[PDB]
């Protein structure tokens, strides 16, 4: 491991400590009393791809 | 020697003049562990420090051996290599808590800029 | 943004009926109730760049302080600009240049 760097960056992305806040970008909250659809469109397709 | 050092000056002020419009159009490489700002003044501040080493040692190395500010840097008595490059060629960069002069006024330094 | 109430001037809480299953904007100081129009009750942004470009007035051109270019505008083709970097002053903050024209008072970039 210490004479590649390929094996090295993984032991480096392995030990350094990451959040959810780091990746984290943006967070909502929103109302949708169907528990089985959604009012969002832009995100209808890929819900309704998931419970079919 | 006076040209030589006048044209190295320049030269890096014409680099550390490219350095600036590279970091203004995000075209900059980020030192690691560093961010933009501090990367862009870390790298100007060692084209400056480059800039007086270099005319410094040309100045140095003009000087003749009957020189005394020459012989009494060499005997090893008083004086150094800065204080020739200070004397003869250029001060340099002022310093103010390891950084360059800060924006105490409103985003400039003094109200003559 | 939020609403305020239209009686006693109040906010408009959200609130949700069980029996309905809507969502109503309602003050706690009086019975007045407004139907919601959008279901966006909260948004919080961990990596924000409002604040950049919303420092900008409308006389920014009489001061003398500011550098002058001659870059050339994106509207009227004007020689004439001033520019100035970013109003946000966090650490992380970008280096690029806002330029205003003389004549239309715009701002906009270079790339
Ligand atoms: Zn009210
Ligand atoms: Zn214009």
């Amino acid at each position: 491991i210490a004479l590649d760097i390929e094996k090295a960056k993984v032991i480096q992305s392995s030990i350094e400590y990451t959040t959810l806040k780091n990746v984290t970008s943006a967070t909502e909250i929103y109302y949708d009393p169907d528990p089985t659809s959604t009012v969002i469109e832009e995100d209808f397709d890929t819900v309704e791809a998931y419970f079919s | 020697t006076m040209k030589e050092i006048t044209h190295a000056i320049s030269s890096a002020k014409e680099q550390v003049q490219e350095i600036i419009y590279k970091a203004q159009h995000n075209e900059l490489e980020l030192k690691p562990g560093m961010t933009l700002r501090e990367s862009f003044e870390g790298e100007v501040s060692r084209t400056l420090n480059d800039a007086r080493d270099s005319a410094g040692r040309s100045a140095e190395m003009n000087l003749k051996d009957l020189n005394n500010v020459k012989q009494m840097v060499s005997a090893g008595s008083k004086g150094s290599f800065i204080n020739i490059a200070q004397m003869s060629a250029c001060v340099g960069q002022q310093m103010v808590e390891g950084k360059r002069i800060a924006f105490g006024f409103a985003d400039r330094s003094l109200p003559h800029f | 943004s939020f609403r305020f109430c239209l009686e006693c001037n109040n906010m408009l809480y959200p609130k949700e009926d069980k029996e309905n299953q809507r969502l109503l904007y309602s003050c706690r100081n009086c019975d007045y109730t407004e139907l919601a129009e959008d279901p966006k009750v909260y948004r919080h942004e961990l990596i924000t760049n409002i604040g950049e470009t919303a420092g900008i007035v409308d006389d920014i051109g009489q001061d003398p302080t500011l550098p002058r270019s001659d870059k050339e505008c994106p509207e009227c083709h004007s020689r004439d600009c001033v520019f100035f970097q970013s109003q946000q002053r966090r650490k992380d903050t970008n280096m690029t240049l806002f330029y205003v024209c003389l004549n239309c008072k715009k701002t906009f970039r270079d790339e």
